[PDB]
């Protein structure tokens, strides 16, 4: 596999290259890929190719403060743009993303909120939001989540997690608390049930936003301003 | 008629909500036990188990904080209800992977 080859076809910002690069050395990587690309080929895959890497064009893997972890992408035409949790601009947010929005009015009812669920104005400033699983057929949830990229998309977060400590991650519900241990010596990690409205927990008293600023203040980094609106 | 729209009907009726508003899907899979009250999940039958859940959402279901919602696993039915404001879940239908639980599914009419 051959980097400039992967780069052009999946628009991928260079930036993320040292992070990268190093997976496509592994055989289970062109297996991967190649099984991504036969889905491509056979069924209707989202979200479009250009967005399954959208996540690499909006920040650098310096400017990374927050690591929030989803599990597949938005399985409607529409939806998904290659962020975990984020809509597309004029999508109402479904209930888990309302949900995450209500728990930033919580934590800051000052922040700025459009009633929209696209969270680039996040991506740009370093709140990595990445799904464990990078595809989906249209129509059916899950239907990628084993050809691979768990592992792929792990390798990425566990690099970006030793370039260096201080890390905030958002680990909501069981799947990303299962997929994604990281140091809590070396980073700030943040646990709570999911957002969906099924949870037992309601996640509108999530505090991490909250918490994960308070965070980043000891340790020299400006902190996020959650606000979904410029 | 569909499952989900049995559920709609009894829901829209139930509440009093607008027959003909469109309802959308959030489809996504969490373990049993993160959902379901304790007394529905036990080691070797609901316990640990990946449901794929289906919960519909529109404007005046948002307004009411009604969350109805169809359980699957692995295409076996497993639950139907809705949870509202406080949490409090409702149950139409239970099944444990092992036998049928609750089936209360005549309600829906």
């Amino acid at each position: 596999l051959d980097w400039t080859t992967f780069r052009r076809v999946f628009l991928i910002d260079d930036a993320w290259r040292p992070l990268m690069e190093p997976e496509l050395a592994n055989p289970l990587t062109a297996h991967l890929l190649a099984e991504y690309n036969r889905r491509c080929q056979t069924e209707e895959v989202l979200p479009p190719r250009e967005d399954v890497f959208s996540w690499t064009r909006y920040c650098t893997p310096d400017e990374v403060r927050v690591v929030i972890i989803g599990q597949d992408p938005y399985h409607h035409p529409g939806q998904a743009h290659g962020l975990a949790f984020s809509v597309r601009a004029n999508v109402p947010p479904p209930p888990s993303l309302r949900n995450v929005l209500a728990a930033v009015k919580n934590c800051y009812p000052e922040a700025r909120m459009s009633g929209h669920g696209c969270l680039e104005k996040w991506a740009r400033d370093g709140v990595l939001l990445l799904n464990t699983t990078l595809t989906v057929k249209r129509g059916a949830a899950a239907s990628h989540s084993r050809i691979g990229w768990d592992r792929f998309v792990g390798g990425v977060i566990r690099r970006l997690a030793a370039r260096r400590p201080g890390l905030v991650f958002m680990l909501w519900g069981t799947h990303a608390q299962n997929a994604i241990r990281p140091d809590p010596r070396v980073h700030c990690v943040l646990k709570f049930s999911h957002p969906s409205p099924l949870s037992k927990v309601p996640f509108g008293t999530c505090q991490h936003f909250l918490v994960a600023n308070r965070y980043l203040e000891t340790r020299s980094i400006s902190p996020i301003d959650w606000s979904v609106l410029e | 008629m569909t499952l989900e729209l049995q559920l709609k009907h009894y829901i829209t009726n139930l509440f009093n909500l607008p027959k003909d508003e469109k309802w959308e899907c959030e489809s996504i899979e969490e373990i049993a036990d993160d959902i379901l009250p304790d007394q529905y999940v036990r080691l070797g039958a609901l316990s640990n188990k990946i449901l794929q859940t289906y919960t519909y959402y529109s404007d005046t279901l948002h307004e009411s904080n009604i969350y109805p919602f169809i359980l699957y696993y692995q295409k076996q039915l497993i639950a139907i209800g809705y949870i509202d404001e406080n949490h409090d879940m409702d149950f139409l239908y239970l099944h444990n992977t092992i036998m049928p639980l609750l089936d209360q599914r005549y309600l829906l009419t």
